[PDB]
């Protein structure tokens, strides 16, 4: 990365501290990783955090040369996805075939689904891109998702 | 430094980005030369 965009970094970093010592919680790590132009899976976070349980990932400390290595050890990435592929990975409620999508049921996979969304969650990235039945246009859905 | 941005010089892709990814590609390690302290975004090289 270059030190312009890192210092933004640095201080994404620094906002984000505890006992005043550069010291960023686990938990933060791919939510801040996320503003820096990254999505990372939790399974993808989890693979360079160590695999936490609650407990130590609410308490184990990052510090910023640990930091700054894992945004970078996914950011250079694999497999992100396009528009194209989101399509089908978004035809993912179709109910028979429509070209719209399944209201509860985005809530419900939101919940389902290996990366279980609280309701919260669910509820933000769906609601108001159904219609008066509650079908989808996915096809929008996908590149409201894709970008933003 | 000189060398690969001799070579460097006469490169089409080659960015002097790509210049101090080359100095840490090929140096790195060694005990006289240093990165900068972390602005790749930059992109600037401490030295002994």
């Amino acid at each position: 990365f270059s030190e312009e965009q890192t210092a933004e970094f640095k201080e994404a970093f620094q906002l984000f501290d505890r006992t005043g010592d550069g010291k960023i919680l686990y938990s933060q790590c791919g939510d801040v990783m996320r503003a820096l132009g990254q999505n990372p899976t939790n399974a993808e976070v989890m693979k360079v955090l160590g695999n936490p349980k609650s407990d130590e990932m609410n308490l184990k400390t990052l510090k910023f040369e640990q930091f700054l290595p894992m945004m970078q050890t996914i950011a250079k990435n694999k497999d992100q996805g396009c528009f194209e592929d989101y399509v089908e990975g978004l035809r993912v409620f179709d109910k028979e075939g429509n070209g719209t999508v399944m209201g509860a049921e985005i809530r419900h996979v939101l919940v389902t689904l290996g990366e279980k969304m609280t309701e919260e969650e669910v509820e933000q990235l769906v609601a108001g891109h159904e219609d008066s039945n509650g079908c989808i246009n996915y096809e929008e859905l996908v590149r409201m998702v894709l970008s933003g | 430094v000189l060398a690969l941005l001799d070579e460097e010089c006469w490169f089409p892709k080659a960015t002097d980005t790509s210049f101090v990814e080359k100095l840490i590609q090929e140096q790195g390690n060694h005990a006289k030369f240093q990165k900068s302290k972390q602005l790749k975004d930059k992109t600037e090289f401490c030295i002994l």
